[PDB]
């Protein structure tokens, strides 16, 4: 997993129907670090440090295998920085 | 951004899980919150047009097996301005 | 073997539904009922 | 060890009943789930009193015959529904079928 | 009046009935009229002990073939000086 | 005493008559009564532990024959104090 | 702390078993009280994440199986600037 | 306190037992033993609701078998005032 | 000597009958003979648990057969305190 | 307070969450645990014979499932005063 | 009085009833309280042999049925001298 | 050798005893809600 | 941290299991190791709410299959100040 | 694998349910480089050079095929640096 | 080193017995034997990891059909720092 | 309510 602050959400109107009704959130591993996005499968608000999973697992993670997202927020962490 | 998306629940948390969802889904602005009678509730949210399916959609995922259930998530790109008049344009 | 009480008593000849004026005369009146 | 002893020589499994087969009159601390022997609270038939007829009885009362419909959300969670919006859209346009029933203007899938 | 008597009725044109018949039957004041919520409506009359009696007998005979029907007729001769509290003592 | 004791009844008239049965038969004070709706309606007394626990039984025999009757029944002893400002403490 | 844990109940007898239950069980503050309509009631609290989810779990077991029992019992660990908004600040 | 337990026996045998059964059981208070004529003894104890459930609950079991026996154990958790004006307040 | 031994008779020649047996048969002090009417008499011995096994006995035997009978021989080991005051004192 | 409510558990787990579930329901003090071996541990608690009694219950409820359980819940509203030098005073 | 009685028992919480029946029940000294391993706890009286006798009587009804219950209780009236060595003579 | 098995009060004799009920979860939203692991519990025998 | 996490095992090893797995899987402060007897040893950890949460999981699943296996893991987050008394500060 | 030091522990309160009961420990390949997050599947104490695996096999590693992980510890180093 | 061999046991023969295979099959210190209770002796062992595994292996095999056996063995490679203090420093 | 009455008391799915 990865420890990466949420910074906004995306929007996709045209997403694959294959990613359900989920939310996508622009994340970042600090202010300034490249933006990754994210399945929410927990609901984190702007400016949440938040633990993102990589492959294969986000895909279970929100939804099923079939799911696509290679990220999910997994959880949100109780204190950091 | 002018579209409407709104959603119904039978109660106030699965309304909560909904608008809070919705709001983290994507940029909408909650404008109001209603209690319907009967234990309808119903959360409205007013953003762009895609804000506001994204957000919808998202909150009804949310709140589908929270509480006692949803009863309807609805979207409407451009509403009548007859039908701003029966909005709330602030939640209280 | 002595078993009782030989005194024979008024008070225990029974024993060891509610009497009113509102009893009386029920059946021929003829007005305003309470129940 | 007594006199008598000495020339001679010459329940339920758990204490708290289970909680799907009992329901209590009042909850919280009125709960009489669980046995607590000893000094109690608790009062025998034999003890008459306070609760039962003596509280019961007090006032007269006549229960009509009047049991009508719940007009309520969770009365209406079967009410009869229209058939599905469904959607024959093409294109990208995230455009799942599984989910929850999103609803366009005029009852559209959305 | 001490005595309490009290109409329970499913909607409020069953109650209304309740209220002239009982008031109409002997001498009893209408204290109150109580939307208890989910069409329930509570009428209340303060009177001596006998005429509480006849009025509540009255209002139960007038309201149950009237609409839904009736929930209750109760009379209390005394309340405790604590349920006072709670009942109303003019209708609004 | 800050034992409470809330007995919920559907209507009005079996409150009344619960909360009446409640005072008469144990030490207790009428401290509210709220209409929750849908016509919950819910009367809680503040007393002595036991004298709570009593009265709520004798209240719960009481006004089980009036009306719709009772939905619940229950005794907080030891009440937190966040919840004591939700509960009616105040009479009114 | 911003988290939220809201327990639905059907009557307010569940309410406040579930908000004592769940004042007691953890650090969280007893926001509000709210009667949705159709004997719909939520108690909200609001905490730390970690005193929330015992707190919620305390207050469903609690509430459970008093009178007509719980809806709903759901935690948001992390609560938007918008839900705010629909959210009681304090108890009434 | 102000529950009122009561068990009267035939004779003064079977209340002495009682009393010292009572007394024991738990903290309430012999506030009168009464020769009622015919044989009949009451023994009228006054303690906490708690105290005089249990401590009659002690005196109708030892005194069942005890003499000519009992005849009534009875609690009232609260007597009304008039009724407190025909109750011993000290043994003699 | 705190136990109490305690025989009840029909009428006051069983219990003189009875007191002679147990003050001559065991080191038992005799504190009173209380009319308790209806025609029971009681007479109450106070001395040791053995002292008071041995006299009540020896009563119960001698006042079996004498005038209308025993009616109770009960011994009390320990005397709470309360119960003292409805017990007659020794110049009794 | 003097009377006693002591809860014996299986191990120290369910006597832990006894004696808080017990000091959170009811005014009453953790007077001790003691550990009589084989794996049972008493909790006793100290209040007014209803704090007693909720507690007990309270604690009862909480411990049934935690650990491998309870073996006694007890009350004992009034102690003799020779009892009270096995009793611990203060939890230590 | 030199006479034991000696009540066993699985736990405290038996033992704890066994001692207050016991010392309530007749004129005997609480003389200690063993946790001897492997559950077991020994109440133990001295007093007179009458004492004793309804003391130990007393103690196993009481604490009969409560917790895992009674394995012994045994008096003997007189000790040998050396058997008072390993008798507690206070309780700790 | 006298006639006394009697039986043994430890947490190994204890370890079939009959036991409650075990508690469940009807708890919604994130709060690692595992229903598969040991059993975790919260103040008044909660699944946690 | 206020918050109690505890962890019983029917012996040691299974204990220490637990309490590395707690101290490892979370910022927890190992308090105490307890002997109830019976081969019951309870760990016992101080710590933030989420933090003990965090590890009382961790801590049952590393040692549910090591030795004769768990008895009870339970989280308390606000412990009364009563039963802070009988749970010990610093480990022996 | 990767040779990352433990730093220290993570708690999300709020991580999903298929995350099950396990612990999660924040990891570095060096004092300074980005921190990572890994199901701690062996007991780490912190200061532990330790093994962390990639993420399908990560899952496996952590206790279950289908259980969410992207990294895992498989072992602690007998002896680093 | 800082691993931890236990290797608790039925008995102390079969420890005696873990624990001479341990240190003779390993570079590894007895650091402390524990009675429990119930009859449980945990050994425990504490050196370099692959010392520990080895000796914790070879005591395993030699307590296994002495007496009543192993009830468990395990090896924990690094211990937390809070660990360290429920842990013998020598063995007594 | 009618005189009478008070003399005497004395469709589709969607």
């Amino acid at each position: 997993m990865k420890i990466m602050q949420v910074e906004k959400t995306l929007v996709s109107t045209n997403r694959i129907a294959d990613m359900g009704h989920k939310p996508l959130l622009v994340v970042w591993e600090k202010p300034g670090a490249p933006r990754q996005v994210a399945v929410d499968a927990i609901g984190c608000i702007p400016g949440d440090w938040v633990l993102c999973v990589g492959s294969s697992a986000a895909r279970e993670a929100a939804g099923s295998k079939s799911y696509p997202s290679d990220l999910t927020i997994i959880g949100i962490i109780d204190q950091w920085n | 951004g002018i579209a409407l998306g709104m959603i119904e629940t039978r109660g106030l948390v699965p309304a909560i899980e909904a608008a809070d969802a919705m709001t983290k889904a994507a940029e909408v602005r909650l404008v109001g919150r209603q209690f319907v009678g009967g234990g309808y509730v119903t959360v409205l949210v007013r953003g762009e047009t895609g804000a506001v399916n994204a957000a919808v959609r998202a909150g009804a995922d949310a709140c589908e097996r929270v509480g006692d259930g949803l009863v309807a998530a609805h979207i409407i790109a451009r509403v009548h301005s007859e039908v701003e008049n029966i909005l709330p344009k602030a939640p209280q | 073997m002595p078993t009782d009480f030989s005194i024979q008593t008024p008070a225990r000849s029974a024993q060891n539904r509610i009497t009113g004026p509102g009893m009386l005369a029920t059946g021929l009146i003829t007005g305003t009922p309470e129940f | 060890g007594t006199p008598e002893f000495r020339h001679a020589a010459r329940k339920p499994e758990l204490v708290c009943a289970p909680r799907s087969d009992q329901m209590d009159r009042v909850s919280g601390e009125g709960k009489e789930r669980c046995h607590i022997t000893g000094d109690d609270w608790s009062v025998n038939k034999h003890i008459t009193g306070t609760a039962g007829q003596w509280a019961s009885g007090r006032n007269p009362s006549m229960r009509g015959n009047a049991r009508v419909v719940e007009t309520s959300a969770f009365a209406n969670r079967n009410v009869p529904k229209p058939e599905k919006p469904g959607s024959k859209i093409t294109g990208s346009s995230g455009n799942d079928t599984q989910g929850s029933l999103i609803t366009y203007s005029g009852g559209a899938r959305g």
